[PDB]
């Protein structure tokens, strides 16, 4: 299994992004999938996630601006980023526990990082 | 089933 | 993107050793680069990187004994190794997170690995 | 170096097939060596590689139904491909990581492909 | 500017 | 000396 994230870019503050996070391969269930930040020369940290709950649960700087959401047929999430701002800026990170079809054992999965960027 | 992020 | 390595060789232990990691292609901005190695049988594990912060981690392995510096012009990044054991032995891998100039999506580049033995 | 890739075509589900590949050129160590296949439309997949200490990996598809061995004096390896299914249909890629007698660089080497086709 | 590993 | 896949 493998995760390419797209969207993300540049803008200014008051500005949108949409990310794709699509994910190859076998999948029979999610543990965890979401996006972490991380600020340069800090600690990564969670963003948004959803457990399999079902119960997403958002980091505080997240108000509405962040709005999580999946495409299950086609193994793609998207976090639509809405009113951007400088002080939030990071490394974005695609993030996945899953199970594929022929194993009971979990993985970890990141993606390679998206720049955003204000 | 229901929609693999919860059968 | 291409990356290639240079340096490495055979030293008796105590000895010393430089390695390089040359970047060809356009670069926006740098979010990690630097070395792993893998000694035959084992699992690759990372010997010095620099992140985005610009803060530069060492194995616990290290203790000192190597020294991670760069040239961004050149798109160089070098590791000076001294006080090389027999245990150092093994295949270091440049290693690239990397901005490509225009795309927004990070993506990792490896060198095709450089040859180190230290013995007598 | 060179590699020339022989065997691969088309059978059944059930069948067999067998792939062998050929190095030209002088070759000190073997860092990796083994295939890759790419079905059309997808990725590329690593398949079944040796590493330095021996150990021979096999991807998860493998089920034990493909089995790798070598020669090191033809300087060949052989991929024996049993118990096929239409899902393995892909192009088949040799490959190395070798140092160049020469230096203490490891180059990449692919050879060109071979067709393994199952169907009906 | 310091040098892009970052101004 | 083993066999250049490694000696």
């Amino acid at each position: 299994v493998t995760l390419k994230e797209s969207g993300g870019g540049l803008v200014q503050p008051g500005g949108s992004l949409r990310l794709s996070c699509a994910a190859s391969g076998g999948i029979s269930r999610v543990n965890v999938a979401g996006w972490y930040r991380q600020a340069p020369g800090q600690q990564r940290e969670m963003v948004a996630v959803i457990r399999s709950g079902g119960r997403i649960n958002y980091a505080d700087f997240v108000k509405g601006r962040f709005t999580f959401s999946r495409d299950d047929a086609k193994q793609t999430i998207y976090l639509q980023m809405d009113n951007l701002k400088s002080e939030d800026t990071a490394v974005y990170y695609c993030y996945g526990s899953l199970l594929e079809t022929g194993t009971f054992q979990y993985r970890e999965y990141w993606g390679q990082g998206t720049q955003v960027t204000s | 089933x229901l929609x693999r992020x919860x059968a």
